[PDB]
């Protein structure tokens, strides 16, 4: 078997499109949100440095601009498989588990 | 050969490199006359 | 009753929502939608009864 | 593989792999060039698509 | 006011998965800017480029490179091959006659040798010597270099800049991350002296008893400063002029790199229009489109306003080349090269 290294990351489908989703179900983010991130249609908050803004928060390409110049540094919001990977990579399973 | 049980887990990237033998880089299959890889 | 449910008041918005039924999303324009509807059932090319 | 009369035959996967590698390589090219993010986006929608 | 069309449309997009609608709807935003915006994009681009040519004119050893590697290809009893096709090759605002080659590199060496003595007269940049350096630049700017060799010559400034930055990263790391010295004082003192280590014991002179704890690593830190000052010997250029040349050059890049996107984003509709004359069932739409954007970016890189023609024709040719042989290189499981 061979392999391939990729320019940018990309997502597996069965872990997304299948019923209950296993990716958005984990994030507690429903589907169309994650689609509009992954179709490069809008951004989403990887990590809102300021708690002014929220994790798992969507920012349209026009509204983001407001948040862009208002604060600058103190938010992390991006788009596509990169950002979602940063998010799953970020979330610690434990404390969410004891909290649920 | 002889083995006991089966397991599933996710394919880590380093696993897929660990199995793989060489990075493909092209769509090319063969030459048009010399029907060879 | 169907009118009282129908949000559309003018000819134009009706053409817009037809255009939106068939070309979802797309920023609508007048003649794209007029031409769309009229193509559907009022152009000889794309509709013939026998 | 071939057949008797010089014809070839294949499995449908190879088309898919070809599309993938074409798209990734073109993407790498566009990344060497600092080209606009819009075509980056489009190439990636094409990637995740394939 | 097209981003707000994308806004409410995407708010009400009927779960449209197709990227065709996405991209085509996104290029709908930017319009077709013409007839002098073409010429103005060109003007800004060539301006920034000529100012990276200021950025080469300001660097002394830029000439050393040129005459040196040129002497390498002329050294070999006589050559007219590749490197001379990367070298001299001036635009006329040809088979290289060595006569004119011997001509042009005379007066260039005259400005070379005559400008150096005044650079030592009372100071690096005395007013008269400054105007003579400006004369060196003016003699430099009627030269337009080949982008290959030129890009190397500018990489000789990019790389060195990133080595200055490199040792900034090193000394900043080992000093601030470990000993925790403030950067506030460091900007003032390091900016003040930049040449000797007086700021070291002038900072420790502000007692700060942790500063007295620098014995265990003393042999290592200013030995890290060694590789910083070494770049001053290898460059032989003062730190203020380093910073100025770097920043001003970067702006010389930023002009063009900002300018072209208006052109491309404008002519996307040409790219797609020509593309879908050939999106019969040969390969697939979007790949014809993407390759069309590639030929477009070429035409934006090559086009001359001074020919005074319309732009559409130029990139029509270029686009059409790109698509017309990407369909042929790719689009089969068996590669049939161009001749067949």
């Amino acid at each position: 078997m061979g392999h391939i290294e990729l320019a940018s990351p990309t997502a597996h489908i069965w872990f997304l499109k299948s019923l209950p989703s296993r990716i958005g179900l984990l994030l507690d983010m429903p589907l169309r949100d994650i689609e509009r991130v992954l179709y490069f249609e809008s951004y989403v908050v990887i990590e809102g440095g300021m708690t002014n803004l929220e994790r798992q928060q969507i920012l349209t390409e026009e509204q983001y601009l407001d948040a862009l110049e208002e604060f600058g540094d103190e938010f992390d919001a991006k788009m596509g498989a990169e950002a979602i990977q940063a998010l799953l990579k970020s979330m610690d399973l434990e404390q969410e588990c004891e909290q649920l | 050969e002889e083995f006991d049980a089966i397991k599933i887990a996710l394919a880590s990237p380093d696993m897929i490199r660990s199995w793989s033998f060489g990075e493909v880089k092209k769509p090319e299959t063969i030459n048009y006359r010399t029907f060879k890889p | 009753e169907t009118l009282r449910v129908d949000p559309t008041n003018d000819r134009l918005s009706a053409l817009v929502e037809i255009y939106r039924m068939m070309r979802p999303g797309e920023p609508p324009t007048r003649e794209a939608a007029e031409s769309l509807f009229e193509n559907l059932f009022f152009s000889e090319d794309r509709y013939d009864l026998s | 593989v071939p057949l008797d009369g010089g014809r070839f035959a294949t499995s449908d996967l190879n088309d898919l792999y070809r599309r993938v590698i074409n798209r990734n390589n073109r993407l790498k090219r566009l990344l060497d060039l600092a080209a606009p993010d819009i075509i980056v986006r489009n190439e990636k929608r094409m990637l995740q698509e394939a | 006011a097209a981003a707000q069309v994308l806004s409410s449309v995407e708010s009400e997009i009927g779960r449209t998965t197709d990227p065709v609608r996405m991209y085509m709807r996104e290029m709908g935003t930017v319009e077709l800017l013409t007839r002098e915006g073409e010429i103005d994009i060109a003007k800004r681009i060539e301006d920034g480029i000529n100012q990276v040519q200021c950025s080469v004119a300001e660097y002394p050893e830029a000439i050393t490179y040129l005459l040196e590697q040129y002497d390498r290809v002329e050294a070999e009893e006589a050559r007219l091959s590749d490197l001379i096709t990367g070298f001299v090759d001036p635009n006329a605002e040809n088979s290289i006659d060595p006569e004119l080659a011997r001509e042009k590199f005379a007066e260039l060496r005259a400005q070379y040798v005559v400008t150096r003595d005044t650079i030592k007269a009372k100071g690096r940049s005395h007013a008269t010597a400054q105007e003579e350096i400006l004369k060196l630049s003016e003699v430099f700017k009627q030269f337009r270099l080949v982008p290959k060799q030129f890009d190397y010559l500018v990489n000789s400034m990019r790389v060195m800049m990133d080595r200055v930055r490199t040792q900034e990263r090193l000394i900043m790391k080992l000093c601030v991350e470990q000993c925790k010295m403030p950067k506030k004082n460091f900007i003032t003192l390091f900016t003040g002296n930049e040449t000797s280590d007086t700021w070291f014991n002038a900072a420790i002179a502000m007692n700060k008893p942790w500063s007295e704890k620098l014995h265990d690593v003393s042999e290592e830190v200013h030995r890290a400063l060694q590789k910083l000052q070494q770049i001053e010997e290898e460059t032989g250029l003062t730190i203020e002029q380093v910073k100025d040349i770097n920043r001003r050059m970067s702006i010389g890049e930023a002009k063009a790199r900002r300018a072209k996107k208006e052109m491309v984003e404008a002519n996307l509709r040409l790219v797609i229009s020509i593309a879908k004359k050939y999106t019969n069932r040969g390969l697939q739409f979007l790949d014809l489109i993407q390759e069309g954007n590639i030929g477009l970016m070429k035409a934006v890189d090559k086009f001359e306003y001074r020919r005074g023609y319309k732009f559409s024709t130029y990139a029509t040719w270029w686009i059409r080349q790109a698509i017309t042989r990407s369909i042929a290189d790719q689009a089969r499981t068996i590669r049939i090269p161009v001749h067949m």
